[PDB]
């Protein structure tokens, strides 16, 4: 890349030279010294892109927020500078956005992303990297508009193609998604090889009774996004033991568990009562995972978080969860009411990660009509008794009965997890 | 969110070091 513009070509060798320090690992040395050269020559652009590398890389060292902030403004001072050369401006300000997202400055990143594809209005991959920019603030629809764009100046741009497909498939386009995600699989493209479009062009072939969706499960597992062609997870700890169905034994959660059918009644009759007079707390489920249906759940905690308002109304069985910290510490699970009507056909689907366990304690189980399957084994639930399996895996669910069921859904961490990979690991 | 099932194009949330 063409990086230093005339005025810097006449002082190359004072420019190479901090670099030096700072490709050696002297990075306290070298902030000083591209520090000295931003008070001697302030027009500089590459000693301002050095300043702001050296702070990159410093913050790297010391895992300083305050650090990177300052990088963050430093490179943005390289694009105020005078004739700063074309690759030089683009590389100062990627990094920016880059890292502007790294602390969950998204908007930030954003406004910087609208600003490089201002200034480069040609260069595709930064359109792309744009539409990132929107899908990580939640904001599928101007994602769309961007990558519409792209596939409308190059029509083969993979990357696009696959993010396209992933928007429609939010959106309920199943049909319409399938060939963006797999010719963007099979294009090879940079950043075409990812789990998520692997797992969710399988699961669009499931729903419109396509075969072939095992196949793209295979290949993902033999790539190394899944762990199994049935464990799907991708926000996985490796070397958890790993099956569809546990016993409670198995868990070593044996005191929770006893607790939970010993004062089963006291947990349904909560529930009961929330559906009775407070039938509000009870919202529907949003992740698009019914065929049909009406599936609605009361969440009492979630990542680890109590809902004050909602142990209000569930105020006993709140009281009986606090003395197990292996689920009401789960920062990548729930505890909720979950209630299912008749007519009720959930898509097979796999939860986001392996280092929960999934309890469901039955509560109102109607005789006939409900089923469960988990892996290649279909169970029923017992009224009283709790049924635990690793929602990791793909399952399916079916509610034919003739009056609703009501169960209690209780996650706890994966046994098998450190006390310390319990504190660290990000909530899900 | 990623409750039950995996929707979102990131799951989890970025707050720096
Ligand atoms: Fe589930």
């Amino acid at each position: 890349p063409k990086l230093l513009n005339k005025f810097d070509k006449t002082i190359k060798a004072e420019l190479d030279a901090a670099e030096k320090l700072r490709k050696r690992g002297k990075i306290e040395e070298a902030v000083n010294a591209f520090k000295e050269l931003v008070r001697k020559y302030p027009q500089s652009p590459r000693a301002r892109y050095g300043k702001a590398q050296c702070e990159d890389d410093l913050a790297e060292k010391r895992r300083s927020n305050e650090v990177l902030r300052g990088a963050i403004e430093t490179y943005q001072e390289v694009a105020s500078l005078p004739d700063v050369p074309a690759d030089l401006l683009k590389l100062s300000l990627k990094r920016r956005s880059d890292r502007q997202q790294f602390l969950g400055h998204m908007r930030g990143s954003l406004l910087t992303l609208q600003r490089l594809v201002q200034l480069f209005p040609n260069d595709t991959s930064l359109k792309n990297d744009l539409g990132v920019g929107y899908l990580l603030i939640g904001d599928n629809d101007n994602a769309k508009k961007v990558y519409e764009e792209v596939l409308s100046v190059t029509p083969n741009d993979g990357f696009a193609k696959v993010h396209y497909g992933f928007i429609l498939k939010a959106q309920n386009k199943i049909a319409e998604s399938i060939p963006y995600l797999k010719e963007g699989i099979e294009s090879g493209d940079p950043g075409t090889d990812d789990g998520r479009f692997y797992f969710h062009l399988g699961d669009a072939m499931q729903r419109v009774g396509n075969k072939e969706a095992y196949k793209w499960y295979e290949l993902g597992h033999k790539r190394g996004h899944f762990a199994s062609v049935w464990q799907r997870s991708l926000y996985n700890v490796n070397g958890l033991k790993a099956q569809p169905w546990w016993t409670p034994k198995e868990t070593g959660y044996t005191e929770l568990v006893k607790s939970l059918e010993r004062n089963w009644k006291l947990i349904r009759d909560e529930g009961l009562a929330v559906m009775d007079k407070a039938k509000g707390l009870f919202l529907p489920e949003d992740e698009n995972l019914r065929e049909k249906g009406d599936w609605s759940q009361f969440t009492l905690w979630q990542q680890g978080r109590r809902n004050e308002n909602a142990c209000k109304g569930a105020p006993k069985t709140c009281t009986l969860l606090e003395k197990f910290p292996e689920t009401t510490g789960c920062r990548r699970g729930q505890i909720k009411y979950s209630i299912m009507h008749p007519g009720t056909h959930v898509w097979p689907h796999t939860g986001p990660t392996n280092c929960r366990l999934r309890m469901h304690l039955g509560l109102v189980i109607p005789k006939e009509g409900c089923k469960i399957r988990c892996a290649n084994e279909t169970k029923t639930w017992e009224e009283g008794k709790v049924l635990i399996f690793d929602d990791s895996f793909e399952h399916e669910v079916w509610q034919d009965a003739s009056s609703f069921r009501l169960i209690f859904i209780v996650d706890v961490w994966h046994p098998e997890l450190t006390p310390q990979q319990r504190r660290s690991l990000p909530a899900i | 969110k990623c409750k039950d099932g995996l929707g979102e194009y990131t799951c989890t949330s970025l707050e720096g070091f």
